[PDB]
């Protein structure tokens, strides 16, 4: 638990993800403040998504919790910044570094899925109009993710 | 006419045919000593149609050594008529009699006959009759440390179930013309050859849907075959198989018979020569019986064990057993003849009651047909044992003194023992512990404690307690009701009312924990017994962990130094659905539930929450306009509860029920499926609505179905609960009120400055100002399973039976609804019985304080299939420190409150380790990673003004430890395990 | 031709590619480059999952097609 943590920060600290920075939120080691970068060559390029991330008492037995704060136009992610992902349900094994997670979720944000979506208007705007979909998409990243 | 509000969490176990079958059969039962009448408790309990007790046998004072329901007062009085007034208050559905005189044509009266405490040669006599006229015959015996059980249902028993487990069921994703079945995507079937399968829902092939059983060939984890399904059809799409048992008929023999050629069962595989001896040995008990006036061998006494060796010798030559005795188990079986222990006669009791329940319900796998049973490693061997001190001295405790003696009972006497919970396995503890004499000497002492209050449904498997007790605290109820059993136990017994965990720290401090001798576990959460685990860990106390799942149980004991921990045997966690299938594609019944479950918390209890926040904190809006995720939902739930939408009758409440049945049933499908029309495909062209989807389609209001007419009512009901209003039932005002609705116009939406903020400014001044409602609040509506006319589980199968008829899904009764939401655990009495008896039965090997970890045992058991496993405790694992040998579990180490520096110094040089991280709890104390200036700050503090000053949070005063969790490398730079740091403040 | 592929970490990989050249073969080669399974494999251009069996001109990948490879997943 508090060791697989504490591995697993030591070995953030010693590699910069550069992309990445994720760090305990004061001195809690059970609640992160992840920060994410956009893509270059996507919809949120140029924004800055952070993250909050409970570790369960049982880790790495059951996966953390992850909870999104900035605002985000994606199918997957509902208004509460819920993600839908499968690593995080059963996939979940005590072997998965959480930079696999931010790598993971980076993948997402760089495309979506909107064959099982999370949210069906923004998923049926995607399929029949997609420059609608990237300007909104534009324009939110530039009204939130944006300082 | 089954009372679901006190057999709740039987009928789970039996099911609704078992328990009607049940309460038509009457049980007599011979002999009304300990085992007879834990027997005639637990069927009591059980609720089978009438008890008749045959006992004319006036009571002694060593009868008094098992019978928890006799009194000193009571000295020769016949058992039976002493202990039928007060059985016949355990349940007010099950009568209780006594017969003064048995005839052999009086057993036609009765559907189970049990025989205790009855010679052998009165055992057959009543047995050849009870045989060739199809009638149960049960005969359990408890001598000491041994317990025999024989069972006979006759020669053309029909048992129903054979396993316990619910049939088969799985969803087909299509069935080709060859009978070939496959399951939906990664799902196994689980089904073998040979079995029977019925259909139902199956599209394109309706006539499989008429449920005739067919075979099954099994073609692979998620295919089997059916064999040819030509006639009916071509192909068929989608549907459920159902798994169909077959009645099993066994032939079970009379005693006479079994007598030459037994059938046993062996209760554990490492020793099976045992049973065999056994056989023999209970029958010479009987014999000597006979040949001295029915007066046992005293205890410890070489001349009537050479007797009883005799007659063993007789015995085995007249019976043509070609088996070698073995004398010193025979002799062994012999010393402790007269023996009585309740530990013993309430497994035996419990088992026998088991297959009284199976012989009524034609349930289960029963025994066939010997069940001999024996704990003979329990014998202390730290004490002196022989026939000097086990002879009786005329006291309550003779039947307990015969097998261990004074010594034993001095040792017993001084026990400070702590018990956490007081469920139905602390009752039956409690109860052992009374029987025993647990904590009767002068530094004795007992501690129960649990925060829970008595409820109805708790009255079915918690003896203790009566229906004029409901709603008071369990462990005052325990603590009465066992002074009473055990009169010396007034005042030796101290009840809290506090939940044990991090925030009860304040009481059950170390000065309560240095005192207690061991802890004995009766909870139902993992999280519970994960402390309780680790503070054992650090007070070095013997544990003792038991559960129980509908008829499996289990039981765990944790011995300092030598055994690991419980958390080390964590159990796999729960099941969890994703959003994304919960919110719009479920495909079970159980998504409709948990969808049910988020609408009846949001629908009554959050926008509740909101409002009597707004009308209590008086800066509520602007926090929640920068702290709520969606402030705009909070501020228009606010206004709708508020002002919109406020009820002013009964009429208003059913119009919101109406509109929330269309908004939720009627607009929300039409919206998604103009999102994804029901011909839409995904990207890769397959078709949207395939497989694992299900697509939906809008329900139309009718008033005069069932389900709709439930669902108003139930929402109606919770409305006006939450405004405070009166709700009424008469179908008339509702068909009235819903006659003269009209829906207003609804049509999916494709969408397509500062006003977001001019229209929250708009919402905020249009709510009334805080001041002009005061005292005003809306009562929430939380959510209780247990109470029946709160509209709860009514409104969450209204719910779920509606989203099913949405997505074309099987809709559930309320039985099952109640059984899913509530996360009810299945429980009966019969298996608190058997726990509570192992778990006493490993608690004297811990008096005794036996070393060898061959001398303990966990313990399993299943009692529909009638299995019983014991398997050695696991031992400590052991790791290298320093080149020394480690404890990886129990051993610690003790610092002073130094300061960081010191520490550090400490560790590099008397451990030769590298501290890289130090942390105290969920607190990062130290690490090898932080800045320099940060740690040349933190340095010179001590342990405890550091921790007080980054948790920003003093200590308390009655702390007097720390627990320090530290990762620490080697010299060569390899991480290296260490046990944690005891701070000693 | 040649095109680059873009990988999450930001690394860009060459490769001299043809159109007709299956989504197998390059699955194959990212297989030998960086020792990724090709079911793992998820390779996006223009807001377009490359899907195998098919060719790089299927997907109109035409000279220096900045292409990118990405975890494989689902839920
Ligand atoms: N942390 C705890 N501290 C103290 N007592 C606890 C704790 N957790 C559970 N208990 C007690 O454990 C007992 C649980 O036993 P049991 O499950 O048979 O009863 P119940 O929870 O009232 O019933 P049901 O399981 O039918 O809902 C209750 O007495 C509860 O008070
Ligand atoms: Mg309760
Ligand atoms: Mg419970």
């Amino acid at each position: 638990a508090l060791k697989r943590i504490n591995r697993e920060l030591a070995d953030l600290g010693k590699d910069p993800p550069s992309s990445s920075s994720a760090g305990p939120v004061g001195d809690d080691l059970f609640h992160w403040q992840a920060t994410i970068m956009g893509p270059a060559d996507s919809p949120y390029a140029g924004g800055v998504f952070f993250l909050s991330i409970h570790f369960p008492t049982d880790y790495p037995f059951k996966p953390p919790k992850v909870n999104f704060t900035t605002r985000i136009y994606h199918p997957n992610i509902n208004s509460n910044g819920s993600i839908c992902l499968d690593i995080l349900r059963d996939q979940w094994s005590p072997a998965l570094t959480i930079s696999k997670v931010l790598l993971s979720i980076s993948s997402l944000l760089t495309d979506p899925n909107p064959d099982d979506p999370l949210v069906p208007e923004i998923a049926h705007v995607y399929k029949t109009d997609r420059s609608r979909y990237e300007l909104s998409a534009r324009e939110w990243t530039r009204k939130y993710a944006i300082g | 006419t089954i009372d679901e509000g006190l057999y709740s969490r039987q009928l789970y176990v039996l099911g609704h045919e078992a328990m009607k079958q049940m309460s038509q059969s009457n049980v007599l039962i011979i002999g009304c000593k300990g085992l007879g009448v834990e027997i005639a408790k637990n069927v009591c309990l059980a609720g089978v149609k009438s008890v008749t007790l045959y006992d004319p046998q006036p009571t002694r004072i060593e009868d008094l050594s098992s019978q928890y329901f006799l009194t000193e007062d009571d000295i020769g009085v016949p058992r039976a008529k002493v202990t039928v007034s007060k059985l016949a208050e355990l349940n007010q559905y099950v009568p209780v009699s006594v017969v003064d005189e048995l005839s052999t044509e009086y057993l036609k009266n009765f559907k189970c006959v049990v025989v205790t405490e009855t010679s052998l040669t009165k055992q057959l006599e009543i047995n050849d009759f009870t045989h060739k006229n199809h009638i149960a015959y049960i005969a359990a015996d408890s001598r000491g440390l041994f317990g025999s059980i024989f069972c006979d249902f006759g020669e053309n028993f029909i048992c129903t179930d054979t396993d316990g487990n619910e049939p088969l069921t799985g969803m087909i994703a299509s069935i080709t013309d060859d009978g070939v079945v496959t399951m939906l995507e990664e799902t196994r079937h689980g089904l073998e050859n040979g079995d029977f399968v019925k259909f139902t829902e199956v599209k394109g092939m309706p006539g499989l849907n008429d449920g005739t059983p067919r075979k099954v060939e099994v073609k692979g984890p998620y295919t089997f075959s059916i064999g040819s399904v030509k006639d009916l059809g071509s192909a068929g799409y989608n549907g459920v198989f159902t798994q169909v048992k077959v009645p099993t008929k066994i032939s079970f023999k009379s005693l006479r018979e079994s007598l030459k050629d037994p059938e046993y069962v062996y209760p554990d595989f490492g020793k099976m020569m045992r049973p065999p001896q056994y056989h023999i040995a209970f029958q010479a008990l009987s014999a000597f019986a006979d040949a001295h006036e029915g007066s046992l061998p005293r205890p410890r006494n070489d001349i009537d064990a050479a007797e009883f060796f005799e007659f063993c010798k007789k015995i085995a030559s007249t019976l043509q057993f070609d088996v070698e005795l073995d004398e010193k188990l025979i002799k062994e079986i012999s010393y402790q003849a007269r023996g009585d222990l309740v530990a013993m006669s309430a497994f035996l009791g419990g088992a026998v009651a088991q297959e009284v329940l199976k012989a009524t319900t034609s349930k289960f796998y029963p025994l066939k047909q010997y069940f001999y049973f024996d704990s003979l490693e329990s014998l202390p061997s730290s004490v002196t044992i022989s026939e000097e001190t086990c002879k009786p001295r005329g006291c309550r405790y003779d039947g307990q003194i015969a097998v261990f003696g004074s010594e034993f009972q001095e040792k017993i006497a001084s026990l400070s023992t702590f018990l956490v919970g007081a469920g139905a396995i602390g009752c039956e503890m409690l109860k052992n512990w009374a029987m025993m004499g647990v904590a009767t000497g002068e530094s004795g002492h007992i501690s129960v404690t649990d925060m829970d209050s008595i409820e109805k449904s708790n009255l079915n498997r918690q003896f203790l307690f009566r229906p004029r007790d409901v709603g008071k605290l369990k462990s005052e109820c325990a603590s009465t009701a066992v002074s009473i059993m055990n009169p010396s136990l007034t005042g030796k017994i101290t009840s809290y009312q506090e939940r044990v965990g991090p925030e009860s720290e304040g009481i059950f401090g170390d000065e309560f924990f240095e005192k207690l001798s061991l802890v004995t576990n009766a909870l139902d959460n993992v999280e519970a017994r994960m402390y309780v685990d680790r503070r054992c860990v650090f007070f070095e106390k013997p544990l003792l962990e038991s559960g129980t799942l509908g008829t499996k149980g289990n039981t765990q004991v944790v011995v300092p130094h030598l055994t690991e921990s419980y958390g080390s045997s964590q159990d796999p966690p729960e099941k969890s659905f994703p959003i994304c299938t919960l919110k719009n594609f479920p495909n079970r019944i159980e998504h409709t539930i948990a969808w049910a479950r988020d609408l009846f918390e949001g629908l009554f209890k959050q926008p509740i929450d909101n409002v009597n926040m707004y009308l209590s904190s008086p800066n509520f809006l602007e926090t929640s306009l920068k702290t709520s995720s969606n402030p705009r939902e909070v501020l228009e739930n606010i206004r709708d509860y508020l002002v919109t939408e406020k009820p002013l009758s009964f009429e208003e409440c059913i119009m919101w029920a109406r509109l929330q049945f269309d908004k939720f049933f009627n607009n929300n499908i039409q919206q998604l499926l103009f999102n994804f029309p029901k011909d839409s495909v995904t990207s890769t062209g397959q078709p949207f609505w395939s497989g694992p989807k299900r697509a939906p389609t809008p329900l139309s209001f009718d008033i005069h179905n069932r389900e709709h007419f439930d669902f108003i009512v139930a929402a109606a009901s919770l409305y006006a609960f939450n405004y405070g209003l009166k709700s009424e039932t008469d179908p008339a005002i509702y068909e009235r009120v819903l006659a003269g609705y009209n829906p207003p116009p609804f049509a999916p939406k494709s969408g397509i400055a500062n006003k977001d903020k001019q229209e929250l400014k708009s919402i905020a001044d249009s709510l009334p100002p805080p001041s002009s409602l005061v005292g005003f609040r809306l009562t929430p509506a939380e959510f209780e399973k247990d109470d029946d006319s709160n509209h709860h589980i009514d409104f969450i199968t209204a719910a779920s039976n509606l989203r099913a008829m949405n997505y074309d899904i099987t809709p559930a009764d309320r039985f099952k609804t109640k059984f899913v939401a509530g996360k009810i655990v299945p429980a009966m009495c019969t298996s608190t019985a058997v726990v509570s008896g192992l778990v006493c039965l490993e608690l004297v090997k811990l008096v005794d304080g036996k070393k060898k970890i061959e001398e303990y045992k966990n313990g399993f058991f299943n009692l529909a299939i009638g299995l019983f496993t014991f398997s050695d405790p696991i031992a400590s694992p052991k790791m290298k420190v320093n080149g020394k040998e480690i404890d990886k579990i129990w051993d610690r180490y003790n610092l002073p409150d130094c300061t960081l520096q010191e520490l550090i110094d400490y560790f590099q040089k008397e451990e030769g380790l590298e501290v890289t991280m130090l942390s105290s709890g969920v607190s990062l104390l130290y690490a090898n990673f932080q800045p320099p200036k940060k740690l040349a700050e933190r340095l010179p503090l001590k342990i405890s003004e550091l921790v007080e000053q980054i948790t920003k949070k003093k200590l308390e005063p009655f702390r007097k430890h720390l627990v320090l969790e530290i990762c620490c490398d080697d010299a060569n730079g390899e991480d290296v395990e260490v046990p944690f740091i005891c701070i000693k403040l | 031709m040649q095109i680059f592929v873009k990988t999450l970490t930001g690394k860009t990989i060459t490769l001299e590619v043809e159109s007709s050249d299956t989504i197998d073969n390059v699955k194959s080669k990212i297989q030998d480059k960086e020792g990724i399974p090709p079911d793992q494999q998820r390779l996006i251009f223009a807001g377009k999952q490359l899907e195998d069996g098919r060719t790089l001109s299927d997907y109109n990948i035409q000279k220096e097609s900045t292409l990118h490879l990405v975890l494989r997943l689902r839920g």
